RNA sequence: AGGGGAUCGAAGAUGAUCAGAUACCGUCGUAGUCUUAACCAUAAACUAUGCCGACUAGGGAUCGGGUGGUGUUUUUUUAAUGACCCACUCGGCACCUUACGAGAAAUCAAAGUCUUUGGGUUCUGGGGGGAGUAUGGUCGCAAGGCUGAAACUUAAAGGAAUUG
């Protein structure tokens, strides 16, 4: 306070903020390849679905819509990319 | 900004509102209604000449006890009737 | 006198003048 | 504040706050001037010889007196990792 | 709704200075803010500044020295008439020996003294001292 | 005999500080009037106003007397002191002293040309106090002091040859008006202009220099 | 009541302040002391005083009393001053926190180690 | 001028609460402005409890207080109950004992 | 200006972790302190003691730097400070104020408590708030023993420690004394633990 | 205009009190109080404080949403839930402490960023009475609402704070 680097804010105090009040704004959601080992292939899901994402071939389920982040269902794995 | 339009074409509203609000000015409204020419025992003129009816003895307002000596005058251009005061000691003995 | 009793005072007053004036309609 | 020819007319050119470069006027009897000590080898502390800093009454009232001096002294090379320009 | 993007940057700058800061971050920048920002800096009332680039309208970080008492903005951009530029400076500048009224003329955003030398005039928008 | 108390008082009769400019440089809190006496003898007194005030008392009605006094040379130094006492002499006595202690510097200047010896002010300046705002405007030479008799005097005594003035408020209440015209001239060595942008090395404190030739025993 | 006015209590102060050597726990001599050592206008006011300056005297012996400082105490306070022989380097190791440790490792060097965990 | 930031008493963000009827004089009074008190007291009393237990069946029994919430009208609340009137500052303080 | 060996030593650090100077305040934590260092879970915040040790050095580097070491005033209204200050004063120039301060000591010549110092050192600007308030009426620098919840207004240079009681205050005051004698004054070469025990600057009993 | 009409209860009638007592207190109790279908459009309808946008300062609570946690508790076999705990973040109803600042003050995170006087916009006031009166217009079944003067009078009326 009184003199600080507004141009190079620290990654943490930057990280804790709001998605619009960061330096330059950008999302804080993410995508993921997801597999329920009944099948073999990997469907790409949105961390904040809304739509209860219907799996590829087997209409099994996958995730459920929520407040924000989707709840993935039962026995499933992932990765953020 | 509190109130008054600041804009660059808002000159009409700014005059109107002023026209409007001038009326709350005593002497502007007196002037424009012509209160002079209409009410007022004189014409609107500086003096007026009338005729003496009765000689009065007006008693003064408090905290002042006295008798003030006046004349009811009937203005000549008017017949409007008016009581007027007669200054300095005596002087009422001058009129009739 | 209380304001509201005066407001009533003149409410009545207008009713009478409202009345007396009708007489002449 | 010179004049028509040279001549430094008008007295008194006041101190400015080391922290805000604002004037430090007379009735500002809440402003402060700190002397930090020049020293030599193996402790010791060269009397009369100070590195000095001046802080406005405003600043001290606002609580920024410490922090702001931290910066000032440190990047004059007399504090060794205490401050941080980022936050 | 946001009405004069200049107004906000200017006020920010002033509130910072006032509170003893050395930097503002202003939002959302524009051609005009920069040019204004640039004019103050030319006579040293602020340090350097940086345009950061949100893929939007922009942000600006200004560095303040403390040499600045006031930078105001003239909210309706009145026409000034080369004769009437004198009347403005007089109204709202501390003395005739320093401070600038800045204005937008046909041949560029410029403080009144430059405007004088170049013999152009136009609309008025703000001032510094 | 004087006998100072305070470190600063001692240094003065000690002849180790020569001008208040010094005192102002380092913003030294004065506490002893003889300090500004032996520093600036050319000071002359002006009693600005005396008005009765009255307190009601659980056995009495005190009416004591409030006196306003302005002191100064006519060469850059004013004072504004106000004191109420049971007697007018006493009120005026104490007033002058407080007005001594209060003594501030004025930053005069040039209307708008570099010529010989500053005659007006440096910037427009405003002082407020209670409801009165007094606003001082730089004015060309021979304009004079354009202000109501009181404020014209307070200005004169601080040595201002030409300024314009404007006032807002219940100016009739002398006390607050002069107090605002006082704040106005105080505000000249606050307002920072280009000519004062250059950096100064930051002087050494008289109390640290003649530390010895101050101090008690 | 028998509450001594200020003038008595004030004067007793002033006398103990600057004549603690001389003066006694004895009123009778404190009396005579007051004659040589101070002017008073009435026998009554003197004993009234000396009695009380004896009182104050009689209980300085049993600890200080606020309001009276003949310097001889403030120096008694420093020569009556010392203690310690034990400090608080025994035994074993400085016990620290998880992060107090991390504070060490992130600046300094040598330190006996000893961690803990803490709970909500 | 004004005399309390809670104006009368306790209503910021509502417009209308509802009147209760003063337990003493039956004056109507908004529930948030109302001066209330839990009258938790025994059924018996002071020294009657000895006689109580002694001339009863069971051992020691139980003994269950009466509970009833009290609402006062200010004028009533001032005239006897909790109120006094405090200094300009002591007014500000909301802690009970 | 950087010394060379005035780094925070082994035994120094050991001293501070036995005093618990590094235990900063709880769910109370003044905006104006980055003297912190990773929140200890469940309440406490840990204090960067280097920053402490550095501030201490400034402290000394400014105390010594006053021409007459006695008009360098050392105040403490808190009991846990009183025993320390008197001992700080004795060892250095300095004049001591233990217990009650008595207001109007810096303003108002007439007062018999009168002082007029060139610097002030205070142990807890909550309790000693008077002094800090008074000095700002009459331009006087202030040095302060601060916690994570101390009122940094009108004090330049804080010494981020732990007025949560115990030994800290004394510890700090001791080190303070230690470095001002090391500075320009009669003391030593290298480490040299200093004769005087740190428990000499300690609150007593019962 | 129907229905309803327990309760409480303008009016009225009484018992008392009072010099009087058209009242305060006690009783009787019409309308009313509730509801349907229409009117009426006013309250200290209050935060006596327009709305949209920006900026300026600390603190602990709480309400709704969300994110993070090898947090606690629920046991079953660990999870999954749920409630709870801690950190942060949006948007709420408020309080605390300060005041850079504002104010005639009382006080005010707006009543701040105003003689260093301009972000946008709406509305109202211009000494006190006369008087929200007269008059015209208009709306209403009515009661009344909206719009709303003047002559004449007058040196104060008023605000906040202090001492009594
Ligand atoms: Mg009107
Ligand atoms: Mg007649
Ligand atoms: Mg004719
Ligand atoms: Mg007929
Ligand atoms: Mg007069
Ligand atoms: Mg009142
Ligand atoms: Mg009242
Ligand atoms: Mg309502
Ligand atoms: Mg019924
Ligand atoms: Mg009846
Ligand atoms: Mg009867
Ligand atoms: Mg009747
Ligand atoms: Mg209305
Ligand atoms: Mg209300
Ligand atoms: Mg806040
Ligand atoms: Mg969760
Ligand atoms: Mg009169
Ligand atoms: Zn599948
Ligand atoms: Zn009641």
């Amino acid at each position: 306070v009184l003199v600080q680097d507004l141009l190079h804010p620290t990654a943490a105090s930057e990280a804790r903020k709001h998605k619009l009040k960061t330096l330059v704004q950008g999302p804080r959601s993410y995508f993921l390849d997801v597999k329920c080992p009944g099948c073999l292939n990997i469907t790409t899901v949105f961390s904040h679905a809304q739509t209860a994402v219907t799996c590829e071939s087997c209409s099994t389920i996958l995730c459920t819509p929520t407040g924000g982040k989707a709840k993935l269902s039962e026995g499933t794995s992932f990765r953020r990319k | 900004g509190k109130g008054k339009p600041r804009g660059l074409n808002s000159a009409r509203k700014l005059r109107v509102h002023r026209r409007n609000n001038r009326w709350a000015e005593n002497n502007y409204k007196k002037r424009l209604l012509g209160t002079a020419f209409k009410s007022s025992p004189f014409g609107g003129s500086s003096h007026a000449k009338g005729i003496v009816l009765e000689k009065l003895g007006i008693e003064s307002k408090q905290p002042n006890s006295a008798i003030r000596k006046c004349v009811r005058v009937q203005l000549i251009k008017n017949g409007k009737k008016v009581t007027a005061f007669v200054p300095n000691d005596g002087c009422l003995n001058f009129v009739d | 006198m209380r304001a509201k009793w005066r407001k009533k005072r003149t409410r009545r007053l207008k009713r009478k003048r409202r009345k007396v004036r009708a007489r002449s309609k | 504040m010179e004049n028509d020819k040279g001549q430094l007319v008008e007295l008194y050119v006041p101190r400015k706050c080391s922290a805000t470069n604002r004037i430090i006027k007379a009735d500002d009897h809440a402003s402060v001037q700190i002397n930090v000590a020049k020293v030599d080898e193996e402790g010791r502390a060269i009397p009369g010889e100070y590195v000095t800093y001046a802080l406005s009454g405003y600043v001290r009232s606002r609580g920024e007196s410490d922090d702001s001096l931290n910066r000032l002294a440190q990047n004059d090379g007399l504090l060794k990792n205490v401050w941080s320009y980022s936050r | 709704t946001r009405s004069s993007v200049l107004a906000d940057a200017l006020n920010a700058i002033n509130n910072a200075e006032k509170t003893g800061k050395r930097q503002v971050l202003i939002r959302p920048s524009s051609k005009v803010i920069i040019k204004f920002l640039q004019v103050m800096q030319k006579h040293g009332y602020i340090g350097e500044f940086e345009y950061i680039d949100d893929h939007r309208s922009g942000k600006i970080v200004v560095q303040l020295n403390g040499r600045l008492n006031k930078c105001g903005v003239i909210s309706p951009r009145f026409n000034v008439k080369i004769g009437d530029i004198e009347k403005w400076t007089a109204n709202l500048l501390p003395a005739r020996q320093f401070g600038y009224v800045i204005l937008t003329t046909s041949a560029g955003i410029m403080d009144h003294e430059e405007a004088r030398r170049k013999h152009v005039s136009g609309k008025i928008l703000g001032f510094v001292y | 005999g004087w006998v100072p108390v305070t470190k600063l008082g001692r240094l003065v009769k000690a002849g180790k500080i020569t001008t208040i400019e010094e005192i102002f440089l380092h913003s030294l809190p004065v506490k002893e009037f003889q300090i500004i006496d032996t520093l600036l003898p050319g000071l002359q007194d002006e009693v600005m106003n005396i008005k009765p005030v009255q307190k009601q008392t659980r056995a009495g009605q005190r009416t004591r007397f409030k006196a306003v006094v302005v002191v100064g040379d006519s060469n850059g130094h004013v004072g504004l002191g106000i004191k109420t006492a049971k007697e007018v002499a006493g009120a005026i006595r104490a007033g002058i002293i407080i007005a001594k202690l209060s003594v501030i510097p004025i930053r005069r200047g040039y209307w708008g040309t570099n010529l010989g010896q500053p005659h007006s002010l440096a910037t427009k300046t405003t002082g407020k106090c209670g409801s009165v705002t007094v606003r001082l405007i730089p004015a060309p030479r021979g304009s004079g002091i354009v202000a109501s008799p009181a404020v014209k005097k307070l200005l004169q005594l601080a040595g201002v040859e030409d300024v314009y003035t404007q006032s807002n408020g219940k100016t009739r209440t002398l006390e607050n008006t002069l107090k605002a015209a006082f704040v106005a001239i105080g505000n000249t060595y606050g307002f920072l202009t280009p000519n004062l942008w250059a950096e100064q090395p930051l002087p050494v404190s008289p109390l640290d220099i003649y530390s010895d030739e101050a101090s008690a025993q | 009541g028998r509450v001594r006015t200020k003038t008595v209590k004030r004067a007793s102060k002033a006398l103990i302040e600057r004549y603690y050597p001389k003066l006694t726990l004895d009123f009778q001599t404190n009396k005579r002391l007051c004659d040589e050592i101070a002017t008073i206008q009435s026998k009554r006011l003197r004993n009234k005083i000396a009695g009380y300056t004896t009182h104050l005297m009689k209980r300085i012996q049993k600890g200080p009393v606020r309001g009276i400082s003949f310097k001889l105490q403030e120096e008694e306070r420093e020569r009556k001053d010392q203690y310690v022989p034990e400090v608080s380097r025994s035994n074993g190791v400085l016990n620290v926190d998880n992060q107090t440790s991390d504070l060490v490792k992130s600046l300094g060097l040598k330190l006996p180690l000893s961690v803990i965990n803490v709970s909500a | 001028p004004k005399k309390r930031a809670s104006n009368g008493r306790n209503k910021k963000g509502r417009g209308h609460v509802k009147p209760v009827r003063c337990v003493n004089c039956s004056k109507s009074i908004p529930k948030d402005k109302a001066i209330k008190r839990m009258a938790i007291r025994n059924i018996v009393e002071a020294a009657a409890v000895r006689d109580l237990s002694e001339a009863s069946v069971y051992p020691e029994y139980a003994l269950p207080k009466t509970y009833n919430k009290l609402h006062y009208c200010v004028s009533c609340a001032i005239h006897a109950r909790i109120v006094r009137v405090r200094s300009r500052e002591d007014r500000k303080n909301r802690a009970p004992p | 200006s950087l010394p060379a060996t005035f780094d925070l030593t082994p035994e120094d650090a050991q001293l501070l972790l036995a005093a618990n100077t590094h235990l900063g305040a709880r769910n109370v934590q003044v905006h104006q302190e980055p003297y912190v260092f990773n929140a200890r879970p469940d309440g406490v915040h840990v204090i960067n003691v280097g920053k402490t040790w550095e501030k201490l050095v400034l402290a000394a580097r400014i105390i010594a730097a006053i021409p007459n070491p006695e008009d360098v005033v050392a105040i403490s209204s808190r009991t846990f400070g009183q025993r320390a200050v008197l001992k700080f004063a004795a060892h250095t120039g300095a004049t001591p104020i233990a217990g009650r301060f008595t207001p109007g000591s810096f303003t108002n010549y007439i007062t018999r408590s009168f002082k007029e110092p060139r610097l002030v050192i205070v142990t807890d600007p909550r309790s000693d708030a008077q002094a800090i308030k008074e000095a700002s009426y009459v331009n006087i620098p202030v040095i302060a023993l601060t916690d994570l919840d101390s009122p940094s207004e009108f004090v330049d240079v804080a010494i981020p420690c732990n007025n949560r009681g115990k030994h800290s205050i004394g510890l700090i005051w001791y080190l303070l004394a230690r470095e001002v004698l090391r500075l320009r004054g009669a003391l030593v070469d290298r480490t040299q633990p200093w004769s005087i025990m740190p428990d000499l600057y300690f609150y007593r009993d019962p």
